[PDB]
């Protein structure tokens, strides 16, 4: 039947549904081969080591069964599909603009995970280190996107800074040094976080600090500018404890991503570098020592203006509390990018400032932290502003989605904790 | 139809299936099967899904038909029936427990054949009725290999018997150059 | 209270 063929009247729901199948089948068999090819590979890896130690035949056929014990569980995994109702919600924890964050127990077993809820079609964009929150796996549905992370009961640094309103130079030295070491590590993996800020900073069971993210898919960008162009009633330290209070009671949820802690050269063109995140550190350091961030303003545009003319907008109040090495550090972190501390082969050029003489930077993780969260269970939301606002103008109103066809390697690591 | 043209060159078969279909060493046969059964169905159902648009009254192939009228159907009917039947037998956490250490039922190997055969029912329903327009968009190397896979597994572990292949018994032997005797 | 040198 030496024949031929042509398009014309396959109604574009069965035209491009063939472009999909061709893609599906190639990636399929390409991978069915890879899978089997490593299935084989690691099997013969253990069998070259069971006869590399002169072991008993009872022993090898326990190790060998332990191997396939694993192997079987893997294929059991990919077969798994889950959604909600495989999770039970405990309490709501936070809200960004895109979606909230949830303390979750998995009905299936029952653990403490962190659920981050997000929104496809609204985020356009069209590993394993002590210092950053652990992401395990993720699964999708029709409208939102779901991520599974360990839950940090320490609250956030924003929520800390409220409860204490002011850190000492010793509290702060600790928490700063912690941030350096988190930030250092992120940079060493060739990333810039570009979203360092109080609420983006998290506390574990032992009062220690870790980052939560890396600055890929958190949020938005800045409008690059805009233009607007009487009896006083104020006492001016109160003046911020007044404005700030409006930047959480009506801005934590449905946030904007406040420009404090945003270094200057970002509002300019794309011209920035790893140094970008050290500014925000100095921003932060300032905040906990003084009582607000350096450029805190009535409105965020005003804040833009200050950062841009920062050389005359940075001033330390007359509430003394700040040594000659504290004040120096913030200043050498809150300057021009190519000049800033931690720019020149830095990130430990910071550690050598005389505001530390710090711990060996080794034992730092083993040390009594200024506040160990006093916890009452494994589901203690006590450290969270568990008040509820719940206004997300998405409202689309009224076991799908196989969560993984992963690789073996991620199966081990995620099994070695889950 | 006349499905033995000079096209039996079946690309994407550059091996012989004894490397991805043989049970891997030290692997629960249930897992090794309950995966592929999931796998097979999930891909088969993208095949009738690129064709479901056009399936309308005129059942099954010649000399032997799959009556869905058998106890208390046209082409599109008993496909969206048997197809949907599979989906549910496979997402059943009883026969197909996604939970970690649940053992496979006694029903398990039985339902395996059941799910297997009804797939072939929809496998074959595609190979006699709607197999014509396949050659339009250059997907023969695909369905050739994929069929060359569905049998191979079913033969290696013998969840289908010899007599049920009469609807395609001549085409099986056509592909016994990548067929794992 | 706390002290971190
Ligand atoms: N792993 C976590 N464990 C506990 N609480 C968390 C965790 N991740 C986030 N949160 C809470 O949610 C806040 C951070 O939410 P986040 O996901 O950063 O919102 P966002 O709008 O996407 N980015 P941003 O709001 O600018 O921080 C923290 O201040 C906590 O209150």
């Amino acid at each position: 039947m030496y024949f031929e063929r042509r398009p014309d009247l396959l109604t574009k729901g069965t035209q491009d549904k063939a472009a999909a199948v061709k893609l599906k089948i190639e990636n399929f068999y390409q991978s069915s081969v890879k899978y089997a090819i490593e299935r084989n590979e690691r099997r013969v890896e253990l069998e070259t080591e069971l006869t590399s130690h002169n072991w008993s035949e009872e022993r090898k056929s326990r190790q060998l069964s332990s191997l396939g014990k694993k192997e079987s569980q893997f294929l059991r995994l990919r077969r798994t599909r889950l959604s909600l109702e495989d999770f039970h919600t405990v309490k709501v924890i936070g809200k960004g603009a895109f979606g909230e964050v949830r303390l979750v127990q998995k009905k299936d077993t029952g653990k403490i995970y962190a659920m981050k809820t997000l929104l496809k079609s609204e985020m356009y964009k069209k590993s394993d280190s002590p210092w950053v929150v652990s992401l395990y796996y993720s699964f999708q549905d029709a409208q939102y996107l779901y991520l599974i992370m360990e839950f940090l009961p320490g609250g956030d640094l924003m929520t800390m800074l409220i409860r204490w309103q002011l850190f000492t130079e010793d509290v702060t030295r600790f928490y700063m040094a912690e941030c350096i070491l988190a930030i250092e590590t992120i940079h060493k993996l060739g990333f810039i976080h570009r979203a360092i800020k109080p609420d983006n900073i998290l506390i574990d069971i032992r009062g220690h600090i870790k980052l939560s993210d890396f600055g890929l898919s958190t949020g938005f960008h800045k409008t690059h500018d805009s233009n607007y162009y009487s009896i006083s009633l104020t006492m001016s330290n109160r003046q911020q404890i007044q404005t700030w209070r409006k930047s959480r009671r009506l801005m934590a949820y449905s946030t904007v991503g406040t420009p404090d802690y945003i270094a200057p050269e970002i509002f300019l063109y794309q011209g920035y570098g790893q140094e970008c995140d050290w500014w925000s550190l100095g921003a932060i350091m300032y905040e906990c020592l003084i009582g607000w961030p350096p450029f805190c303003s009535e409105t965020p545009q005003e804040t833009y203006r200050k950062i841009m003319n920062f050389e005359q907008t940075l001033q330390f109040p007359d509430d003394i509390h700040i040594s000659y090495e504290a004040e120096d550090l913030i200043r050498r972190l809150l300057t021009h990018a190519d000049q800033r501390l931690g720019r020149h082969g830095g990130a430990d050029e910071i550690k050598s400032h005389p505001f530390f003489r710090g711990v060996d930077w080794n034992t730092i993780r083993q040390v009594e932290a200024p506040y160990i969260p006093k916890l009452s269970s494994i589901t203690d939301t006590r450290f969270f502003p568990t008040d509820e606002l719940e206004n997300v103008p998405d409202s689309p109103a009224m076991l799908p989605f196989i969560g993984y066809t992963y690789s073996r390697f991620d199966y081990l690591t995620r099994k070695n904790a889950l | 139809m006349f499905l033995s043209e000079p096209f039996v060159r079946t690309a994407l078969v550059k091996g012989s299936f004894k490397t991805i279909v043989q049970l891997p060493k030290y692997v629960d046969l249930g897992e090794w099967i309950a995966l592929n059964v999931f796998e097979f169905f999930t891909n088969l159902n993208q095949f009738y899904g690129v064709v479901a648009e056009y399936v309308t009254p005129d059942n099954a192939g010649p000399h032997t038909d799959y009556l869905w009228l058998d106890a208390n159907l046209p082409a599109s009917q008993y496909i969206d029936l048997a197809l949907t039947w599979i989906n549910n037998k496979v997402n059943d956490k009883n026969l197909f427990p996604t939970k970690n250490g649940l053992p496979f039922p006694q029903q398990f190997s039985r339902d395996v054949q059941r799910i297997m055969v009804q797939m072939f029912r929809i496998f074959a329903h595609i190979y006699h009725h709607h197999f014509d327009k396949i050659v339009h968009l250059s997907l023969e190397a695909h369905w050739n290999s994929f069929f060359s896979h569905f049998i191979s597994f079913a033969k290696e572990f013998k969840i289908i018997d010899r007599k049920e292949m009469a609807p395609l018994l001549p085409l099986i032997e056509s592909f016994e150059k990548q067929g794992k005797i | 209270d706390f002290k971190f040198p």
